[PDB]
C-alpha cells in the first residue's frame, strides 16, 4: 500500500514541478524578449554615435 | 513639361536638380526613359538650393550624373476600375502579366487622405465570410483589418481563394491582392492556383485583381506596393460602392521596407532597429482601410512575428489595428478539419453582445466553453477512456466533439482539388445550427455526419443516408 | 578621365569623371580597378579592387564604359575564376560565350514554373527527408565546422552519375562560389573535385580571404550570372554560396567605408535586398522561356547556433528551406549531422523522386515519434511496449541515415536501405552493426537482385509487383 | 623627399608635402627626437598634399612644423640568418641590446599574399606529444594551429610546452612572434628559451624573436604580427627552408587594427571592431601558407574574451586554421589540465585517409562517448547515476575514465605541479584509448587515470593506489 501511494505521490508531484517549470519558461521567455530588444536597441545607438560625429 | 537633371545617384537613392521655382512637391513621381523602360523615383526631401532628394523605385545602376528626369506632376499613378481585374500589377501600375496593357479609363494616385472624421460610420458591423467557423467564433469587421496567422501546409492560399470566392457570391464586391515583398515563386503559385480556381479567369470574368513586388524588388518598390494595392481597393469602394477585400501578404514586409527606406535616407533609426516614423507609416496605410457611406474596403493581412515576439515593435504595432484574427494551424489540420482555423486562437473584438446580439454571443460563448472545457479534459479522457469521466463531462466531451466537427466545411475553390461540392453558410442558419447542436436536439447523431457538411439541414440529410 | 582627391580604406574619391554610370569599372593609372558606387554631384566615391597602396593623390583615372561584367558560357566548365572571371588556376584563357553583367533582374512572375524535378543530393537524409528540387533555393545554414560544405560538395559530386550521359535535360553543371575562404581551402577542394572527375562539369568563382572587400561582395553575384547562361539556354544549373555571410561582412566593410547609414549589427540598411537580389535569380524557367533552371544553395554560419542574427533570419526568409546542422548531434556521430525536426522544405514532396517518396513518407513520422520520445532512453527500466519499439525502429533509422564523406548513393541504393529500415527488417539486426548491414545488403543486391535496382533507376516507381520483389529479397538477405 | 608634421591627436599624425609627391600609403616617414626617431606609417591622403598616418612611438613631445623624412618604402625590417637568436622590435631595430642587426638584405614587411596557382597542400601530421592534441585534434605540418582560450586557462604554459616539444625537434628555423602579449612572460620565454638552448649567445641558435608588447602605441602592435611574419617568409621564399612561426597574440592583433580604425574615424562595426576586420585578418593569415619552395607551419594563440567564441575576433580567427586547440575554464576547473575542450577542438587532419582508420575510430568513440556522457550529466545531476541503465552506467563510468586519462603532465607545469613531465608517442595515444573503450581496464579506479601518460602508467598508478 505505501508503494502504490509513493509512486502516485511523485506523480502528482512530478505534475506539479512540470507545471511551475511551464510557468517560469513563460516568465523567462518575456524576459528574454525584453533583453533581445534591449541589446540590440543600445549597440544600435552605439553604432549611431559613432557615425554622427 | 517639368525636367530636372540627375546630380547623385547612392544606392536606391538619387538627388534630381530642377531650375528656379520648377520644384516637384514630394511623393511626386519623376521618369527616367532607360533601356529597361521607365525608372521611377518618389520625391521624398527638399535640399535646398532647387534640389530634391528621391528614392528609386527600380534598380539606379546604370544612371548617369546629368541624366534629365521629367516630372509626372502627381504622385505614382496606378490604373483603376474592374479592367484590372485579373491583371497582375507592379507598384508604379505597369502589367507584369504580359496581357497587353490595362486599358482602364482612369488613374489614381496612390497617395491620398483617409476619409475624414465625419464620414466615419458611426457602428461596428460585421461582414459575413459565408465561412462557420469564422461567422461564428472570429466574425470579421466589415471595413476592418483581420490579421492571418498560418504558413505552409495548412490551406492559407485556398482560405484566401474562399474569401474572394464568398465575397463576390454573397456581397458582389471583387477583391485585391497585394503581394509585398514576398517570395515571386509563392507568386506565380498563387496566380497558377487562382487559374486553377477560377478566381481568375482569362477567358471571362473574374473576382481579383493582383498587385505584386517581389522580394528582389528595391525597398521603395516594396514599400509603396502595399499603398498601389490599397489604392485599386479604394477606387472600388468610392466609385462602384462594393464591399472589397484587400489581402495584404505579408504586412510585415511592409513595415521592413518601410525600415529600409528610413535608413536609406539617413534618418536615425528607433528602438531595436525600425524606423522613426514605424507608428504613422503604419497608420497612414491602416486608416484608409476602413467603411465610409458608399461603401467599405476590409483587409484580410497576413502577419509575421520575427522571433515569435508578439512584443517586437513591429507586430505590437500592427495589432494596434486589427480587429480580429485567424489563426490557421497545422494541428487542426492534423485533425483531418478544414479551413483548419483554430476556434480557441481566433479572436475577435466585434464578437460582443452589443455588436452581434445577445442570440449570437450567448451561442459563440457556449462553443468557445465546450471546446475549452474538452481541450483541457483530452489528457485525462486519452489516460482513464472517456466513459471514466461524470456523466456531464461525457455529455459535454460527445458534444464537444460533435461540434469540432461540425466547424468543417467545403469550400466551392477547393471543389476543383477534392470533387466535393462546396456549402456557402450564411451567419443566421450557423447560429441556429450550433445553437440548436448546444441544446442537445442532435445529440443522438453520429459524429461524422457533422464532417465537411453545411448547415444543420445538411447535417440531418448525412445522418439520414447513413443510418440508410 | 578623372583627378583622384583622396585616397584611404580602400575608397578612391575621384574628380571629373561626368559621364561615369554608376557602379562603372573605372581603371587607375597604376592598372588597379575599381568600381563607381557612390556619385555625387562633385566627387565620385570609387572601391578599389586591390590595395590602396597603389592609387595616391592627384593620379589620373581612366574610364572603361563597362558596367560590372564578367565572361559566361560552356567555355568556362572545369576552370577556375576570381570575381571578374579572371583565370587563377595558372591554365589558359577563357573562352566565352558572351559577357554579362553582375546585377540582372531576377525571371518575373509569369515566365517561372512550379519546381517539379529533383536535384539528386546523393545523400539519404537530404534526399528522403528535405528533399530539393531543381530551381529550388535551399539554405544549408548550421554551426562552424559542422559538415555545410560537405553536404554542398557531396551533392556537387553526385552529378558524375548523369554528367557522363548524352541527355542535356538531365545534366546538371554545378558552380561552386568561394566567399572569404583561405586560398588554400579552394584549392584542396579543386583537388578533391579533380580526384573524383568532377571538375568538367564544375566551376569555381573564387574570391579568397586577402581579395579587396568589392571582389567578395561581388562574387556571388557574378557566380549566378555564370549559372544564368545555363539557366537561360534551356540547360540546368547548380549554384553554391560558400558563404553568405562572409559577403555580407563584405558589403558592410564597403558601406561602412564609404559611410552609409548603418543599421542592425551595423550592417547597411538594405542588406535585406543584397541577399534577395542574388537569391530570387534562382528559378525554374517554362516550357516558353525554355525550361532552363538555376537551384541555389547558400549556406550560413551561424554564431553559437543562433538563427535570430540579421542575416541568418533574413536568408531564412529568402529562401524556400534550409537543412540544419547541428554540432550535438555531429560530435554523436550521425554525420553529416542534419536536424531532421529543423530541415524542412517548403516545396518538399512535389520535387522528390517517387520510387523514394513512396518508402520514405513514413520515415517522417518515426524519426518524428522517435525524437518524441528520445527523453525516455534513460528510463529504460519501465518503458510502455509502444515508446520501447520506437525507440528501437527510431535508433536504427538514425543509425542508418549515417553516411560517409564524399560517397554519395544513387537512388536505386537509397531506395532499398530506407525500405528495409521503416518495414522493421532492421530490428533484429544489432545497432553496432547496421553500418555492416547496409554496405553488405547493397553488395547483396548488385549481385542477387540487379534487375530490381535497375528497374528502380529506369521507371523512377515502385510499382505493386516490383514493391513485393522488393520485400522478398530485403527478407531473402535479413536471413544471412 | 621631406614634409612638415601640421596636427598631433594621441597616435594619429597629419603630415603636409610641399614637394608634390606623397609618400605612398604604407610608406614609413622618420621624425629624429631625442629618443632616436619616431616612425610612422601613412594610412590616408587627404587631399591638398596632406597624408594621415599611425605613429609606431609615443607622439608627446611632438611639434607641430617638424620635419619629416619618407623612407621611400614601407617599414623594413632585416632579414636571414643574421637575425636568429635577437629579438627585434616592430620597426625593426635589435633591443637585445647586443648591437646592431649585421643583416645583409632589409625587406618591407607588407607583401602579397601567395597566388592561387603557388599554393601546396600537404597532409602531413604533425606529432605534438600530447595525448589529447594527438588524438582528438592531430596537428598539421605546413597549417595553422590555433590555441583558443580565455584568461588563466593555459594559453601561455600549452604553447611554452609546444615550443619545448616542436621547436627542438622541428629541424627548420622557428620565428616567435609576441605581438602586444605580456612582457613579464616574453622575458620568461627568453629566459626558458636561453636555458634550453633554443637560443643561444654564442655559435648557432634556431629562433629568432619579434616582441611589440602591449604597452607600444597601436600601431605597433597592429604590425609587429607582418614584422615576425616577413622574417618567416624570408625563411621560406629566399632560403627553402620549413618554417615554424609562433604567434601570441592573435587577438591583439585584432584588437590593434580596432583601435587604430577608431582613432581614424573609422565608423565602428558590431560591438566597436573596425570595418576591415575580416580582410586585415586575411591579409595576415593568409600569407602564412605552404608554397612549393617551403613550408611555413604556425601556432597561433587566440584570447577569447569573456570566454566568448561568438566574439567577432575568435568568430573571425576560426576561418583560417587547420587545427583548433579549444582550451576550456570548464575543464580546467575539473582539474583535467590541459584543459582542452575534446570536442569543441578539431582538426582537418582527423580523416580516416590521412591518420588511418584505427586511429580514426578510436577518436570517433571517444567523441561518442564524451558527447554521451555530457548529454546524460544534465539528467545525472538531478538523479544521480542510479537511475541510468546499466549500460548508460558502463558507458559514463568510461567516459569518465576516459575524460581523465586525457590530461597529460607537461614539463612546463613543474611549477604549477611537482609531477615529472612526460611526453607520449601518438601510438601508444591510440593503443591507450582502443584499451580503455575496449573495457580491458573497466576494474581500474578512475583515479589512476589522472595526470598519467599512457596506459602504461595508469596500470602503474593503479598498482601504487592499491
Ligand atoms: N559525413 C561525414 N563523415 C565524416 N566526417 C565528416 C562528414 N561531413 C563532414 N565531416 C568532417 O567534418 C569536418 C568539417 O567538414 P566541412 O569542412 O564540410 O565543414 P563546414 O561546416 O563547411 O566548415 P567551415 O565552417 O570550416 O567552412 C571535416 O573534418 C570533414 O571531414
Ligand atoms: N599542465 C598544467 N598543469 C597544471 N596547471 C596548468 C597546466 N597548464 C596550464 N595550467 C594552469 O594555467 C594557469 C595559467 O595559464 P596561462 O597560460 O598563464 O593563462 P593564459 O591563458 O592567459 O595564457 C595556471 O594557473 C596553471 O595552473
Ligand atoms: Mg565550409
Amino acid at each position: 500500500q505505501g508503494y502504490a501511494a509513493e509512486i502516485s505521490a511523485r506523480r502528482n508531484a512530478m505534475d506539479n514541478a512540470s507545471k511551475n517549470a511551464g510557468d517560469m519558461i513563460n516568465r523567462y521567455s518575456i524576459l528574454y524578449n525584453r533583453t533581445r530588444q534591449a541589446v540590440i536597441t543600445n549597440e544600435l545607438v552605439d553604432i549611431i554615435t559613432g557615425a554622427s560625429s | 513639361p517639368i525636367t530636372g537633371k540627375v546630380t547623385a545617384v547612392i544606392g536606391a537613392i538619387v538627388d534630381v536638380h530642377f531650375e528656379q521655382s520648377e520644384l516637384p512637391a514630394i511623393l511626386n513621381a519623376l521618369e527616367i526613359k532607360t533601356p529597361q523602360g521607365k525608372l521611377v523615383l518618389e520625391v521624398a526631401q527638399h535640399l535646398g538650393e532647387n534640389t530634391v532628394r528621391t528614392i528609386a523605385m527600380d534598380g539606379t545602376e546604370g544612371l548617369v550624373r546629368g541624366e534629365k528626369v521629367l516630372d509626372t506632376g502627381g504622385p505614382i499613378s496606378v490604373p483603376v476600375g474592374r479592367e484590372t481585374l485579373g491583371r497582375i500589377i507592379n507598384v508604379i501600375g505597369e502589367p507584369i502579366d504580359e496581357r497587353g496593357p490595362i486599358k482602364s479609363k482612369l488613374r489614381k494616385p496612390i497617395h491620398a487622405d483617409p476619409p475624414s472624421f465625419a464620414e466615419q460610420s458611426t457602428s461596428a458591423e460585421i461582414l459575413e465570410t459565408g465561412i462557420k467557423v469564422v461567422d461564428l467564433l472570429a466574425p470579421y469587421a466589415r471595413g476592418g483589418k483581420i490579421g492571418l496567422f498560418g504558413g505552409a501546409g495548412v490551406g492559407k492560399t485556398v482560405f484566401i481563394q474562399e474569401l474572394i470566392n464568398n465575397i463576390a457570391k454573397a456581397h458582389g464586391g471583387f477583391s485585391v491582392f497585394t503581394g509585398v515583398g514576398e517570395r515571386t515563386r509563392e507568386g506565380n503559385d498563387l496566380y497558377r492556383e487562382m487559374k486553377e480556381t477560377g478566381v481568375i479567369n482569362l477567358e471571362g470574368e473574374s473576382k481579383v485583381a493582383l498587385v505584386f513586388g517581389q522580394m528582389n524588388e528595391p525597398p521603395g518598390a516594396r514599400a509603396r506596393v502595399a499603398l498601389t494595392g490599397l489604392t485599386i481597393a479604394e477606387y472600388f469602394r468610392d466609385e462602384e460602392g462594393q464591399d472589397v477585400l484587400l489581402f495584404i501578404d505579408n504586412i510585415f514586409r511592409f513595415t521592413q521596407a518601410g525600415s529600409e527606406v528610413s535608413a536609406l535616407l539617413g534618418r536615425i533609426p528607433s528602438a531595436v532597429g525600425y524606423q522613426p516614423t514605424l507608428a504613422t507609416d503604419m497608420g497612414l496605410l491602416q486608416e484608409r482601410i476602413t467603411t465610409t457611406k458608399k461603401g467599405s474596403v476590409t483587409s484580410v493581412q497576413a502577419v509575421y512575428v520575427p522571433a515569435d515576439d508578439l512584443t517586437d515593435p513591429a507586430p505590437a504595432t500592427t495589432f494596434a489595428h486589427l480587429d480580429a484574427t485567424t489563426v490557421l494551424s497545422r494541428g487542426i489540420s492534423e485533425l483531418g478539419i478544414y479551413p483548419a482555423v483554430d476556434p480557441l486562437d481566433s479572436k475577435s473584438r466585434l464578437l460582443d453582445a452589443a455588436v452581434v446580439g445577445q442570440e449570437h454571443y450567448d451561442v459563440a460563448s457556449k462553443v468557445q466553453e465546450t471546446l475549452q472545457t474538452y481541450k483541457s479534459l483530452q489528457d485525462i479522457i486519452a489516460i482513464l477512456g472517456m466513459d471514466e469521466l461524470s456523466e456531464q463531462d461525457k455529455l459535454t466531451v460527445e458534444r464537444a466533439r460533435k461540434i469540432q466537427r461540425f466547424l468543417s466545411q467545403p469550400f466551392a475553390v477547393a471543389e476543383v482539388f477534392t470533387g466535393i461540392p462546396g456549402k456557402l453558410v450564411r451567419l443566421k442558419d450557423t447560429v441556429a445550427s450550433f445553437k440548436a447542436v448546444l441544446e442537445g436536439k442532435y445529440d443522438n447523431i453520429p459524429e461524422h455526419a457533422f464532417y465537411m457538411v453545411g448547415g444543420i439541414e445538411d447535417v440531418v440529410a448525412k445522418a439520414e443516408k447513413l443510418a440508410a | 578621365t578623372g583627378r583622384v582627391l583622396a585616397v584611404g580604406d580602400g575608397i578612391a574619391r575621384v574628380f571629373g569623371l561626368n559621364n561615369i554610370q554608376a557602379e562603372e569599372l573605372v581603371e587607375f593609372s597604376s592598372g588597379v580597378k575599381g568600381m563607381a558606387l557612390n556619385l555625387e554631384p562633385g566627387q565620385v566615391g570609387i572601391v578599389l579592387f586591390g590595395s590602396d597602396r597603389l592609387v595616391k593623390e592627384g593620379e589620373l583615372v581612366k574610364r572603361t564604359g563597362n558596367i560590372v561584367d564578367v565572361p559566361v558560357g560552356p567555355g568556362l566548365l572545369g576552370r577556375v575564376v576570381d570575381a571578374l572571371g579572371n583565370p587563377i588556376d595558372g591554365k589558359g584563357p577563357i573562352d566565352a560565350a558572351g559577357r554579362s553583367r553582375a546585377q540582372v533582374k531576377a525571371p518575373g512572375i509569369l515566365p517561372r514554373r512550379s519546381v517539379h524535378e529533383p536535384v539528386q543530393t546523393g545523400l539519404k537524409a537530404v534526399d528522403a527527408l528535405v528533399p530539393i528540387g531543381r530551381g529550388q533555393r535551399e539554405l544549408i545554414i548550421g554551426d562552424r565546422q559542422t559538415g555545410k560544405t560537405a553536404v554542398a560538395l557531396d551533392t556537387i559530386l553526385n552529378q558524375k552519375r548523369w554528367n557522363n550521359g548524352s541527355d542535356e535535360s538531365k545534366k546538371l553543371y554545378c558552380v561552386y562560389v568561394a566567399v572569404g575562404q583561405k586560398r588554400s581551402t579552394v584549392a584542396q577542394l579543386v583537388q578533391t573535385l579533380e580526384q573524383h572527375d568532377a571538375m568538367k562539369y564544375s566551376i569555381i568563382v573564387a574570391a579568397t580571404a586577402s581579395e579587396a572587400a568589392p571582389l567578395q561582395y561581388l562574387a556571388p553575384f557574378t557566380a549566378a550570372s555564370i549559372g544564368e547562361w545555363f539557366r537561360d539556354n534551356g540547360k540546368h544549373a547548380l549554384i553554391v554560396y560558400d558563404d553568405l555571410s562572409k559577403q555580407a561582412v563584405a558589403y558592410r566593410q564597403l558601406s561602412l567605408l564609404l559611410r552609409r547609414p548603418p543599421g542592425r549589427e551595423a550592417y547597411p540598411g538594405d542588406v535585406f535586398y543584397l541577399h534577395s537580389r542574388l537569391l530570387e535569380r534562382a528559378a525554374k524557367l517554362s516550357e516558353k522561356e525554355g525550361s532552363g533552371s538555376l537551384t541555389a544553395l547558400p549556406v550560413i554560419e551561424t554564431q553559437g547556433g543562433d538563427v535570430s542574427a540579421y542575416i541568418p533570419t533574413n536568408v531564412i526568409s529568402i529562401t524556400d528551406g534550409q537543412i540544419f546542422l547541428e554540432a550535438e548531434l555531429f560530435y554523436k556521430g550521425i554525420r553529416p549531422a542534419i536536424n531532421v525536426g529543423l530541415s524542412v522544405s517548403r516545396v518538399g514532396s512535389a520535387a522528390q523522386v517517387k520510387a523514394l517518396k513512396q518508402v520514405a513518407g513514413s520515415l517522417k513520422l518515426f524519426l518524428a515519434q522517435y525524437r518524441e520520445v528520445a527523453a525516455f532512453a534513460q528510463f529504460g527500466s519501465d518503458l510502455d511496449a509502444s515508446t520501447k519499439q520506437t525507440l528501437v525502429r527510431g535508433e536504427r533509422l538514425t543509425q542508418l541515415l549515417k553516411q560517409n564523406q564524399y560517397s554519395p548513393l544513387a537512388t536505386e541504393e537509397q531506395v532499398p536501405l530506407i525500405y528495409a529500415g521503416v518495414n522493421g527488417h532492421l530490428d533484429g539486426i544489432e545497432l553496432s552493426r547496421i553500418g555492416e548491414f547496409e554496405s553488405s545488403f547493397l553488395s547483396y543486391l548488385k549481385s542477387n537482385h540487379n534487375e530490381l535496382l535497375t528497374e528502380i533507376r529506369e521507371k523512377g516507381e515502385l510499382s505493386k509487383e516490383l514493391l513485393a520483389s522488393l520485400k522478398s529479397a530485403t527478407e531473402s538477405f535479413v536471413a544471412t
